[PDB]
């Protein structure tokens, strides 16, 4: 009715759906993680140079491991200018500009990148704009002197207001010598997670960043060595490597195809049977109004004599054995009707009745009467006319 | 001194399979029959990319340098093979004619009777190699038969490669964008190839 | 699939829905247009289990039980011919369409026209090749005079066509043809979703996963109207092409009508020469006329006069012509040579020797 | 307003282009009623089921809205019996057809 | 004939080649309608000359 936009619906087949297999979870492949950024290559020196005055260098071309760095306590403290630490494990960057040295922390406290005081602006040069951060420990414990901090200077991320530092040796990193590092900015990309790989289920599937929905599959192409994807005739992805497992799978298509409502009209009755075109019989209580909703819906999901055909699942219309001339039309030499006490069926339609004509070399038959009949024909031979004022259509 | 480069320098341009089907693409390839220079190291310009091979039976060629100058100014590829590995840095480094055999630092790497192949390639600022190897009779010039170079390597380096030579017969040819059909065989490999732009009957 | 794009395609209304509607009416056609040709007989008709069609073979093209149970030619015009789209099954089968086929033919050999006008009356074959020879004006004594020959000659026939359809497929072009035109649209169809349309990509999870939303709708809106337009102009060009198909549907269920089911004497409509019968065989998205004709084939000159002159009253042929082989003379049937003496009946009269321009002096004999 | 200019300039050609293919449907029609009156009512046709089903006799012309409905008078035969046939007949060691 | 406009022509993809094979399936058509026609005759018969 809301298809036809009316109240009374006459005889017939109408598509008024599309049905449409959903993914049931996820799956994302990439490759065994290897070649880590190090970067205990610098926080795990940053009792050496002078915190106001050191050098920084690159680290780039290697995975960026920022969520275990986010999780660890490797330091007394950690800051940053940009994003916290597990935002930067999904962060790339062309490299990450880093240093480790020591100062007193009475300056060291303003060398967190985009903080106040000389060391953010010149001593350990770093705006809110660097992508990334600085930590440090209490250099009281080894980075100090016997004197405290006049082992270094005080005031790039932890490289060069830069004097001799002052801090005593007798207290901790925030005003008191620290030992320190700083680390921020297509290579110091942060590593990409993975699931299991999930076969035969719809599902929706991330291999390498090429995505898709699909039923994946065992399959039997033989892919050159350095190949990854599959192509079919028009573009069409069909198969990939799993980058972990090195074998192909086949994409196939999640289930789809139109719904059609089968009715004799309203004039008649109210019992519908419902044709699922293309789908197994297997596959169709998902996805749309299936076997959940109520007697009103499931009825035409989950009973009511669900069969199968060549044109697609069936329910609500009974087989029948016989066959009978095509009154609605279904596919596949399949038809249906509303019939004797009365219930939609579904049989193969009849082409008519059988006849051997009693030929023999010898043998004619002449009529000995006749009938005159008068056979009815209708014809259409004009539309109504029309003539559409396009200035007043479009402008009003 | 020129050569025919006959129907030389197809290359897989794609990591992707497709099986029994003729695939029309458009890509920096060596145009069938350019003249090709041959030479027995001297400095040439990169161009678009390069055809590179050479005619072997002595393992004397040893490697190449690509870059601007290749002298202490700014980053430069060295590429090396030693018999135990190839070698690959990309150094400001500093020598004389070349660093040939007897016969910064921002990146680095480690992996006649023949003809060995390669094509090198820059395209946003990855620079790629494929490479071939083959026996051969004609130790006097390329072959008049089709084989496809298939990758081995892809750098996101980015330096301004316009210059290269060899360091210590070999062949030289440069890409220029054209549109190629490919024919694909059951198995997934390039085994035939028409220049679009050759005669009427390739644009046919 | 994607949601973020489904919600700004609702901004365009009904059109993803009246191309639903057109190709529907696409495709309700094409069960309309294989019903209107196969399904004029009433009764499946059967053969007999005896074959004594007086001496001509139709073996090749009637069902064999080895076979669905087709004929030896259908077998070969069925080998000859080789993203949410959905293709969809015919109502009626092959199994269905071979049936059809079979019930045409065995109602034509076992009793001629008379199954598209009443009931089927079995006839002789030899006599309804009679009835065929005075439907194109040549007297049946013709045909069992040299019924044998007749005979051989459509067996031979025949057999030349099962050659030329086994040697090459390059008849059945027409029917390639559809197949390779609607195989050629899905496949351009396809090809364009790789299009940028003037997008960043062509990829939609791209445009969604590297843009903020406001950037992101307006490249939508161009992948959404460049796919729009590129389906727009498959169905357009659909319903151009279901036309030309149906005026073709329309001729072939006319040509049942009248050359199988008949004999029509429309030149050259059932084929070259005086159409005979014809024979209807299914192939691959249509159908195929076997037309057997007659042919006149090896003329002699005669001299000749439009009327003869006996006892001064003018005589003209009642069905025939007047010929003489130069010495005498004779009244012949006009499209077979068979003279007969000039006699009273075979003529009649009217006025006298001198209205008629060029009339012959002879005598006109009298039973 | 560019937006709904365009839109509805699209979805007016739409239109037009579905009107002017439904045109020549049509038209292939009224060809064919155009032709069905010339041979059927002005005539007696012999083209095997042209003017209805049966050995044509004669047909009526009733108007219809937007149309025409032919009334096909057609002669049909009945009650068939089975006989023996031959194709001719010695006489006097000759052979007879019938005319 | 300007390069600027061409490159952004290809962004497009398959619209200009189905309609150069549209027109050119309708040139072809042409032909073949006016042979069907005429050719109906296997010879060049000529009138005698009286
Ligand atoms: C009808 O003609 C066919 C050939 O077109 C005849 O079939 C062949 O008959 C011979 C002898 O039996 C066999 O060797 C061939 O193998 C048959 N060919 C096929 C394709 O089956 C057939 O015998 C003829 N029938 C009549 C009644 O004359
Ligand atoms: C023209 O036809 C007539 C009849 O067939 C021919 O006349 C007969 O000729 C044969 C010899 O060829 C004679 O035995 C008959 O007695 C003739 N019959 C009569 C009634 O005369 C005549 O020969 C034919 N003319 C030519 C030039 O062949
Ligand atoms: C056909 O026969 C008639 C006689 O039956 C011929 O007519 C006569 O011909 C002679 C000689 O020319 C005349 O003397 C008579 O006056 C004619 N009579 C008439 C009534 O015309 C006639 O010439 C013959 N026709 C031909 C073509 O030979
Ligand atoms: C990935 O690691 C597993 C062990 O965790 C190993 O068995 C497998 O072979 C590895 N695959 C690749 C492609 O390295
Ligand atoms: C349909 O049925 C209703 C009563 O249920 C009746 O009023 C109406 O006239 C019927 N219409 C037709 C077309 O039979
Ligand atoms: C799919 O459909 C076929 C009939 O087309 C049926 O025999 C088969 O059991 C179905 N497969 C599954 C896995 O349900
Ligand atoms: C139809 O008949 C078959 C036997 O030929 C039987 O197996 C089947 O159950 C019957 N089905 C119905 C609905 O009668
Ligand atoms: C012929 O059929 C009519 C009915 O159509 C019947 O009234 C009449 O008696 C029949 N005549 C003969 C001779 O059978
Ligand atoms: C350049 O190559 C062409 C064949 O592509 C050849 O005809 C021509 O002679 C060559 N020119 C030189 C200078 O060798
Ligand atoms: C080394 O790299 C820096 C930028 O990181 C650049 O300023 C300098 O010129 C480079 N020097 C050489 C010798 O390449
Ligand atoms: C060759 O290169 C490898 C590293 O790739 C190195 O270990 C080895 O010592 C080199 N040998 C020679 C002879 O240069
Ligand atoms: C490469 O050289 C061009 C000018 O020739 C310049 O625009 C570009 O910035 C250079 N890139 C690098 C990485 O030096
Ligand atoms: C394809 O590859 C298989 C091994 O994977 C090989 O046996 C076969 O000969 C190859 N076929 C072709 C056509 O190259
Ligand atoms: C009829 O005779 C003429 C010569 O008088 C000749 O050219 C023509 O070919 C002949 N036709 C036949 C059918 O013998
Ligand atoms: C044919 O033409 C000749 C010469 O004019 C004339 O004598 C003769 O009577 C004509 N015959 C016929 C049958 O027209
Ligand atoms: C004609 O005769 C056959 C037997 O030879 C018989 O089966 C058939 O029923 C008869 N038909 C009529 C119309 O009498």
């Amino acid at each position: 009715k809301c298809t036809l936009k009316s109240f009374t619906v006459e005889k017939g087949i109408y598509q008024t759906s599309n049905f449409r297999v959903q993914p049931t979870e996820s799956i994302v492949r990439f490759p065994n993680i290897t070649n880590l950024c190090p970067f205990g290559e610098v926080f795990n020196a940053t009792r050496f140079a002078s915190v106001y005055a050191w050098n920084r260098k690159r680290i780039s071309n290697c995975v960026a491991d920022y969520s275990v760095l986010y999780n660890s306590a490797s330091f007394s403290t950690f800051k940053c200018y940009g994003v916290s630490p597990t935002k930067l494990n999904d962060l790339c960057f062309t490299n990450v500009y880093a240093d480790s040295f020591v100062i007193r922390g009475d300056e060291v406290r303003q060398i967190a990148p985009g903080q106040t005081g000389k060391i953010a602006d010149y001593n350990y040069k770093l705006p809110d704009d660097f992508t990334g951060c600085v930590i440090a420990w209490n250099s009281n414990n080894l980075d100090s002197k016997v004197g405290g901090n006049y082992n270094y200077r005080y005031r790039k991320p932890f490289e060069r207001p830069l004097q001799s530092y002052g801090f005593q040796p007798t207290n901790g990193v925030g005003y008191q010598p620290y030992r320190v590092v700083v680390l921020s900015f297509a290579t110091v990309c942060g590593p990409k997670k993975s699931t299991n790989l999930v076969k035969n289920k719809c599902v929706n599937f991330n291999f390498n960043g090429l995505t898709g929905t699909g039923v994946l599959t065992e399959s039997n192409k033989k892919f050159l060595p350095f190949q990854q994807f599959g192509r079919d005739i028009a573009d069409t992805t069909d198969a990939v490597r799993d980058p972990q497992t090195l074998e192909i799978l086949d994409i196939t298509p999640c289930s789809f195809g139109g719904v059609s409502v089968i009715t004799p009209g309203t004039n008649t009755s109210n019992q519908v049977a419902v044709l699922y075109q293309g789908v197994n019989c297997t596959e169709v209580p998902v996805a749309i109004h299936a076997d959940q909703l109520t007697p009103t819906w499931r009825v035409y999901s989950t009973g009511s004599n669900v069969f199968q055909t060549r044109a697609g699942c069936l329910i609500g219309a009974e087989h029948v054995n016989n066959s009978y001339e095509c009154d609605i039309p279904i596919g596949a030499g399949i038809c249906a009707s509303y019939q004797t006490s009365q219930s939609i069926i579904a049989y193969t339609m009849s082409l008519g009745a059988e006849n051997s004509v009693a030929y023999s070399n010898n043998s004619i038959a002449i009529p000995t009467n006749f009938t005159i009949s008068v056979t009815t024909e209708i014809l259409p031979v004009s539309m109504t006319k029309t003539s559409v004022d396009c200035t007043m259509y479009i402008c009003g | 001194a020129y050569t025919n480069s006959f129907t030389r320098g197809v290359y897989y341009p794609d990591k992707v399979f497709r099986s029994s089907v003729l695939h029309s693409t458009q890509d920096l390839f060596l145009p069938f029959f350019s003249n090709v220079t041959w030479f027995h190291n001297p400095v040439l310009p990169f161009n678009d990319g390069v055809y590179f091979a050479s005619t072997e039976k002595s393992n004397i060629i040893r490697g190449w340098i690509f870059g601007t100058t290749l002298d202490s100014k700014t980053q430069s590829l060295l590429i090396v093979n030693n018999a135990t590995n190839v070698v690959i840095k990309v150094c400001e480094f500093q020598f004389c004619n070349d660093p040939f055999l007897d016969v910064n630092c921002t990146f680095e790497y480690v992996s006649f009777k023949n003809l060995r192949e390669f094509v090198f390639k820059n395209i946003d600022g990855y620079f790629k190699i494929y490479s071939k190897h083959t026996p051969i009779n004609l130790v006097r010039d390329l072959p008049q038969g089709f084989s496809a170079l298939e990758p081995l390597v892809d750098l996101p380096i980015g330096i301004n490669i316009t210059r290269f030579q060899t360091l210590l017969a070999y062949y030289v040819g440069y890409l220029q964008p054209r549109t190629f059909l490919l024919k694909y065989n059951e198995n997934g490999t390039i085994t035939d190839a028409v220049d679009c732009a050759l005669d009427p009957l390739s644009e046919t | 699939d994607s949601t973020e794009c489904s919600n700004l395609l609702l901004q365009y209304g009904s059109f993803c829905t009246q191309l639903n509607r057109a190709l529907t009416g696409i495709a309700v056609e094409q069960d309309k247009n294989t019903q209107e040709v196969f399904a004029q007989v009433k009764q499946i008709y059967k053969t007999p289990p005896i074959k004594d069609f007086g001496g001509f073979n139709f073996s090749q093209i009637l069902p064999d039980p080895s076979k669905s149970k087709r004929s030896f030619i259908e077998d070969l015009l069925f080998n000859k011919v080789t993203n949410g789209l959905t293709v969809l099954p015919p109502l009626l089968t092959d199994e269905m369409i071979a049936q059809y086929t079979s019930a045409l033919l065995a109602g034509t050999i076992t009793s001629g026209w008379t199954f598209g006008a009443g009931a089927a009356l079995q006839i002789p074959f030899a006599m309804q090749m009679a009835y065929r020879f005075n439907g194109i004006g040549v007297t049946q004594n013709v045909l069992y005079e040299n019924q044998k020959l007749i005979a051989n000659q459509f067996n031979s026939a025949i057999g030349k066509i099962q050659d030329s359809l086994s040697s090459t497929a390059s008849a059945l072009g027409k029917l390639q043809n559809v197949v390779n035109q609607n195989a050629q649209a899905l496949n351009t169809l396809v090809k364009q979703l790789s299009s940028n349309f003037g997008a960043i990509s062509s990829v939609l999870n791209d445009i969604l996963s590297r843009l903020d939303k406001v950037e992101a709708e307006v490249q939508i809106d161009r992948l959404i109207t460049g796919r729009l337009q590129s389906l727009q102009t498959y169905v357009t060009q659909q319903l151009i092409r279901a036309a030309e198909i149906r005026a073709s549907a329309n001729l072939a269920a006319t040509k049942m009508s009248e050359c199988v089911l008949g004999q029509s004497k429309r030149v050259d409509f059932c084929g070259k020469g005086y159409h005979l019968m014809s024979f209807p065989q299914s192939a691959p998205h249509g159908v195929v006329f076997l037309h057997v004709t007659y042919v006149p084939a090896q003329e002699k000159n005669f001299t000749t006069a439009p009327a003869i002159c006996h006892d001064g009253k003018a005589h003209f042929p009642r069905e025939g012509v007047f010929v003489s082989n130069g010495t005498h003379w004779f009244v012949t049937q006009r499209n077979f040579y068979e003279p007969q003496i000039i006699t009273t009946d075979n003529t009649f009269v009217s006025g006298n020797c001198d209205v008629v321009i060029g009339i012959v002096n002879n005598t006109v004999y009298d039973p």
